[PDB]
């Protein structure tokens, strides 16, 4: 309330203004309030690449002596560039020797570490127990898995074609769909919480 | 009108086809198929319409774009390992 | 069918959170008390 | 005041919250609610015509079914239908 | 081949749109591919097009960059080199691509095109904003 | 003679892999695919295993190949199925097919929790800036 009220006219403008700001911003902290404890939306810090260069805080390595690193290594393309400069002059050492050291470092921190790997294992990972990891953004190269064989043997077109027909009807990416995220454990409201001291 | 041959051609097919050629060390020179259409073949006919004719009739000697490795060509066409990468995906009204 | 307890409209907050309440409203009537009332002025 | 404002802007805000969360709650009431949600799991008998009915199913609700039956409940399924009577009503809503 | 690999497919979700597909819109299905990014551009968020990632990302980028691409890729395939069956230029030329793709040139290639010639750019809180309120302090 | 590496969830040990005897012991994407492979060739097949570095590489020293590569150079085996990547020195002493599983390099995170609340949450529903203006409009009232 008040113990004094205006009894002009222009401070009774300015009351009344004043007034006016007050209800809708005092409705308007407490809608929003509502918002936010009525919908939980945990924001990722990163969505991309270039975002995890330009951050300091989080910390990102490979495995060390891998492919991942000579691809990091001789690159050309300017993030990874600065991502290479990072990690040549990172301490202590980003780098790992296994990828389950990585996935460990991972999780026993709390975002503070990002894991540099395949999008295969990494969307395997994604779907094991615990699932407390996620793959984030795109992917930084292109590559394939191929089916080999010696020179001159007399199965190399066969099997060109099998995969290739496999691929066109849709066989691998069921197979995928079996042994990633068919065949995982966790798949893809919460009662509210009282407020807490 | 300005410039003649493969200088006016300008394209990320241009330039992957001329490191090809100096990796492999040939000269080549640049046409575009008439068809402006990518290889198909006639159900009745059993003709190739495009490129991949411009292949296997012996007309071309190399094809340099965006060519779709599907297992109908595979078996008249030898391809290389994937140079790009692709697949297929959604396109949205950007959100103003 | 859950009966709604007596003193569930205290739910939306802690009991830690009434607690204290109650004890800075006691700090706050004290300290208005002699902060109004130790000067003789 | 500024103590009082926020500590009850904040009862109503999350008195607010509470309401409209016991408002969004939407009860089983078909196969598709159980089948995308997981927080409840759901088994049938270990030997009967239901787990060969599931099994042996070409629908898309169902074939999502088998492929969560079967998982690391660690046993779903059960031998007796009165020990599955049981177990649900045992579980405090946790089975079905 | 979009429409026949959603026609020809053995997965749920791409069968359920099938089952979708070929309903009455009337026509959600297009002729050109202009066709399409126009028919996008004039919905109002109304209609989304299923097309080549690559075709997606330089649309993007291109002028007045009104659209965007958004999930992964539903499929997954590849563009090649073609030569003839029996010729010389087989083993040279995926060497050739492959030591590329090591080197990082097609990469910058792609960058080069898609991104270092877009008329576009290169690339969160809930709390109210100034914005929201501004009539009250006017 | 097929090639394979325990890798999962390309090759892994069915439970209970004692009672299987061989060729059905093993599970996963790499076996599934060698079937299908086999299938649309015709021949049959036998699932191996050969551990010494798990896949291919080169001694620039010893100038010997390794793992999967080594033994399909020296025909220990007829084909090999498993994840082995495309690379160019690969693909100068053998013959790869086309992809059948394209992939590239990712960035693992720990899934964001719901953040310990901090202290002066209770001014988060509106921004910095509406807060300072609250304060000076009331200076200027
Ligand atoms: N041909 S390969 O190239 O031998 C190779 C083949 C297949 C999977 C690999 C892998 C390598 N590597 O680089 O050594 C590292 C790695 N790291 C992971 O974490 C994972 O899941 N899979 C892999
Ligand atoms: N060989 S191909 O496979 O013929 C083919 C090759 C290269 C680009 C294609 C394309 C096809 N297609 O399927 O018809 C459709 C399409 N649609 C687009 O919108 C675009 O940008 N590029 C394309």
């Amino acid at each position: 309330g008040c113990d004094i009220s205006p009894r002009s006219l222009s401070g009774r403008i300015v009351g009344g203004v004043w007034w006016f700001f007050t209800l809708i911003i005092i409705s308007s902290y407490t809608a929003n309030l509502a918002a936010f404890l009525t919908v939980e939306r945990m924001v990722s810090p990163i969505e991309s690449a270039e975002d995890l260069s330009k951050q300091t805080e989080i910390a990102y390595g490979t495995l060390d002596s891998g492919s991942t690193k000579e691809f990091f290594r001789r690159s050309k393309i300017a993030v990874f560039d600065k991502m290479w400069t990072y990690m040549r002059s990172a301490e202590p050492s980003v780098f790992v020797r296994t990828t389950a050291e990585g996935v460990a470092r991972v999780r026993k921190s709390k975002g503070k570490y990002a894991y540099l790997l395949e999008s295969t294992m990494n969307e395997y990972i994604e779907q094991r127990k615990p699932c407390d990891t996620m793959k984030v953004g795109g992917n930084l190269d292109s590559k394939g898995y191929g089916i080999a064989t010696p020179k001159g043997s007399s199965l190399g077109t066969p099997v060109n074609l099998a995969v290739l027909k496999l691929s066109e009807q849709g066989v691998l990416d069921k197979l995928k769909n079996k042994w990633w995220y068919d065949k995982g454990e966790c798949g893809a409201k919460e009662k509210t919480s009282a407020l807490s001291l | 009108n300005q410039f003649e041959g493969n200088d006016r051609y300008e394209g990320y097919c241009v330039e992957l086809a001329a490191e090809i050629a100096k990796h492999v060390g040939y000269s080549y020179r640049l046409e575009i198929v008439s068809d402006g259409k990518y290889g198909a073949r006639d159900p009745d006919t059993k003709a190739w319409n495009g490129m991949v004719g411009e292949l296997v009739y012996g007309r071309a000697d190399v094809a340099v774009a965006p060519l779709t490795i599907t297992l109908v060509r595979e078996e008249v066409i030898d391809f290389s390992k994937p140079f790009m990468s692709l697949g297929i995906s959604i396109m949205i009204k950007k959100p103003q | 069918k859950s009966k709604p307890g007596v003193f569930s409209f205290l739910d939306p907050l802690a009991y830690e959170i009434w607690m204290c309440i109650v004890f800075a409203y006691i700090g706050v009537s004290v300290v208005l008390f002699l902060v109004s009332r130790f000067s003789p002025y | 005041w500024f103590f009082t404002l926020i500590i009850i802007s904040s009862y109503t805000a999350n008195l607010a919250a509470f309401l409209t969360v016991e408002r969004m709650v939407s009860p089983i009431e078909s196969a598709e609610d159980l089948a995308k949600q997981t927080e409840i799991a759901y088994g049938t008998l270990e030997a009967g015509s239901t787990k060969e009915f599931f099994r042996r199913s070409k629908i898309a609700v169902f074939e999502k079914m088998w492929t969560y039956m079967k998982s690391a409940e660690p046993s779903v399924f059960v031998r007796t239908t009165e020990e599955g009577m049981i177990r649900v009503r045992k579980s405090k809503g946790k089975y079905a | 081949s979009t429409k026949e690999f959603f026609r020809r497919s053995k997965i749920a979700v791409f069968e359920k749109m099938w089952t979708y597909m070929k309903s009455a819109e009337p026509s959600v299905f297009v002729r050109t591919t202009e066709e399409g990014m126009i028919r996008v551009r004039k919905s109002k968020g109304k209609y989304a097009y299923l097309l080549e990632s690559t075709m997606n990302e330089y649309i993007e980028q291109r002028k007045p960059c009104d659209t965007m691409k958004v999930g992964g890729n539903l499929d997954s395939k590849g563009y090649g080199i073609a030569t003839p069956k029996g010729s010389a230029l087989r083993g040279p030329v995926n060497l050739a691509v492959l030591k590329l793709s090591e080197q990082g040139v097609l990469d910058k290639l792609k960058s080069k095109w898609w991104y270092d010639k877009g008329e576009c750019g290169s690339k969160k809180t809930s709390a109210l904003s100034l914005s929201n309120v501004a009539g009250v302090f006017y | 003679v097929v090639t394979t590496i325990l890798e999962s969830p390309y090759v892994m040990m069915k439970k209970n892999h004692e009672m299987l005897e061989g060729n059905e012991r093993y599970e996963g994407y790499c076996v599934d695919l060698a079937a299908e492979i086999a299938k649309h060739c015709g021949f049959k097949y036998k699932l191996t295993i050969v551990g010494d570095g798990k896949y291919g590489a080169r001694d620039a020293d010893t100038k010997i190949w390794n793992g999967m590569v080594g033994e399909l150079v020296y025909g220990k085996a007829d084909i090999a199925i498993a994840p082995l990547t495309i690379t160019l020195v690969r693909e100068e002493v053998i013959d790869f097919s086309k992809p059948f599983m394209s992939l590239g390099i990712s960035i693992m995170i720990k899934k964001p929790q719901k953040s310990k609340p901090g202290v002066f949450s209770f001014l988060d529903p509106l921004a910095y800036e509406i807060w300072m203006c609250i304060v000076f409009a009331y200076i200027g009232v």
